[PDB]
DNA sequence: TTTTCAACATATATTAGTAATACTTTTTCTGAAGATAAAATGACTCCATGG
DNA sequence: CCATGGAGTCATTTTATCTTGTGTCACTTACAGAAAAAGTATTACTAATATATGTTGAAAA
């Protein structure tokens, strides 16, 4: 019966619905008693009557329970948006992008715009500009934003210069630059007997905050340290153990680009790094 | 509206037969919006006096689609000196030229004793 | 009935002031025969172990 | 210590390729869309003017 099998077939959906993995095979798994064209006549109509849905994945085709919120939503949506909208939420996480909807809908970019903007006033989809290049504005559900993205822009070194200052203290005692030799006084006693990393401790030190952010994982910290391995501010030893390169002195014949300055006027005899090339 | 008038003033200066009312119907638009933009680019540029059209030009091309036969050329001279005097008789000024042109054509046509309806003229 | 009037009205253009919105543009801004060769063919030989 | 197996090098074909092809007159005819910026069209006002335009309709023949 349309209303009876409507509400009890909506009852198996609202109870479990065999989750998202539910296909039409699971119909016969629970109620197969109905004749094929009948149970499919009411499946077709309940999808038309927006009491059930269909998801496109893997074998056969999936079904699910749907309430009037998104049902009156999509029935309220246009015939343009009809397949468009429900096809958009299929991503649900990563979103989907402009031209890749054009081929799937087989429309122009002429029309798919206006229905998108319509969904913008509707606010059931939101403009998302993701990690990959900002030519995109991929569109996911206005409600949900699980995504792959620290952030990709500045105020990186903002914390780097701070963590470096601590890691320095971790190596020998604190700065000790006043006269000729203040450092370490032979690193306390027996510099070898001090075997020390910073590593995990960073996270406990990062608890200090004093900045607008969230916390951060052990993993990404490791990269934060990799940068100062590349800048050679500090040193990577024995896995998570790290030292400093003593280039705190860089802070302040020869090799040391700093503490040096060019002449750079008049006389034409100079050493460039170009004009041979 | 821009390419419109920009194309317009040219064939105006050359003193040919083309007309703003005629010029719009390429679009659904109103022969005002185009006229507005036109008269504005007259301000933002500085333009000479020359483009003053008369019916004496338009009666040529209007005569083309009148069908009929060789007699119209006769009618032409019949119409021309008519319109000319009409300009002289002083009731030409301040009016949409294409109309008084068509009026002249209806006259000389009737002067040449033919039957052509008003609709057929205003087309 | 038809025609002339009339008449009603309403744009049409200027000059303003706003103010706000909406709307197009523009301007960045990127996502025919006979040499020459290449390789498969194959023989040669250094060099391997074992009875 | 020596015949064997395996490979390494080295002639040798056969496929894939490119430069040519008699001379002289005398005419001839970078993709597209996205975003930012600039600027503007309504959007009300009088307020005079004077055509157009429509309709209609009223008024007259």
């Amino acid at each position: 019966q349309l209303s009876d099998n409507a509400k009890t077939l909506h009852s198996q959906m609202m109870s479990k619905g065999i989750g998202a993995l539910f296909t039409q095979q699971e119909l016969q798994k629970q109620m197969g008693i109905g004749s094929l064209t009948d149970l499919m006549s009411i499946v077709q109509e309940l999808l038309d009557k927006n009491l059930i849905k269909l998801v496109k994945q893997n074998d056969e085709l999936k079904f699910q329970g749907v309430l009037e919120s998104e049902a009156q939503k999509k029935a309220t949506m246009s015939a343009e948006e009809a397949l468009v909208y429900s096809y958009i939420e299929a991503s649900g996480r990563e979103g989907i992008w402009s031209k890749t909807i054009k081929a799937r809908t087989n429309l122009h970019q002429h029309v798919v715009l206006k229905c998108l903007k319509s969904l913008e006033s509707q606010r059931y989809v939101k403009s998302v500009k993701s990690v990959k290049f900002p030519t995109r504005k991929i569109y996911m559900l206005y409600s949900l934003q699980p995504s792959v993205d620290e952030l990709d822009i500045e105020f990186i070194n903002s914390l780097l210069t701070i963590v470096w200052r601590f890691i320095s203290e971790n190596t020998f005692p604190n700065g000790f630059k006043n006269f000729e030799n203040g450092p370490k006084k032979n690193v306390f006693y027996a510099p070898n007997v001090k075997n020390y990393s910073t590593t995990q401790e960073i996270l406990e030190f990062i608890t200090a905050a004093q900045v607008a952010n969230v916390e951060l994982t052990p993993s990404n910290i490791r990269s934060l340290c990799e940068v100062l391995v590349y800048d050679d501010k500090l040193e990577k030893v024995t896995h998570d153990c790290y030292r400093v390169t003593l280039e705190s002195i860089l802070q302040m014949s020869i090799f040391n680009y700093f503490k040096m300055f060019p002449a750079s006027k008049h006389d034409k005899e100079v050493v460039y790094f170009d004009e041979w090339t | 509206n821009v390419i419109a008038s920009c194309l317009y003033v040219a064939c105006r200066k050359e003193k040919t037969h083309h007309m703003l009312i005629d010029f719009s119907s390429r679009l659904q638009v109103s022969v005002y919006s185009i006229g507005a933009t036109f008269l504005k680019m007259v301000k933002k540029l500085h333009i000479t006096e020359l483009p003053l059209a008369d019916p004496s030009l338009f009666i040529q091309h209007f005569a083309e689609k009148l069908d009929l036969a060789d007699k119209k050329i006769k009618v032409v001279k019949d119409a021309v000196k008519l319109a000319q005097r009409m300009s002289k008789d002083w009731m030409f000024e301040g009016r949409r030229p294409a109309g008084i042109a068509g009026a002249c054509i209806l006259l000389a046509c009737r002067m040449n004793n033919l039957r052509r309806t008003h609709t057929e003229i205003v087309a």
